[PDB]
């Protein structure tokens, strides 16, 4: 897992001038930090019980 | 016959694009010139890549 700014710099550098502005949101979302999904509950684990 | 003007335009453009340069009637063979359309094309692509 390399850092997000080298990925931003790379993915902007290897993108032509015509497909630049359309392809900015995918570079915005590929270097967004991970906020993990709210999974299922299966609550009250063995220490809580 | 209905493209007899077209074949004349094609022959005229073929003679025109391979034009030679004379200074006083005789040709200067091995002469290289770059037109203003070619120079403006180079300027346009260079400006486009610096702008991108």
């Amino acid at each position: 897992e390399g850092n997000s700014v080298a990925g931003i710099i790379k993915s902007v550098n290897e993108t032509s001038g015509a497909n630049l502005l359309s392809s900015l949101k995918t570079i915005k979302a590929q270097a967004a930090p991970i906020y993990p999904a709210a999974a299922s509950s299966t609550g009250y684990s063995t220490q809580a019980k | 016959a209905k493209n007899a003007s077209e074949v004349s335009e094609l022959l005229a453009k073929s003679l025109a694009e391979k034009a030679v340069v004379t200074e006083g009637g005789k040709v200067v063979e091995g002469f290289s010139y770059v037109s203003k359309a070619v120079a403006a094309k180079v300027i346009a692509t260079r400006r486009a890549e610096v702008h991108e």
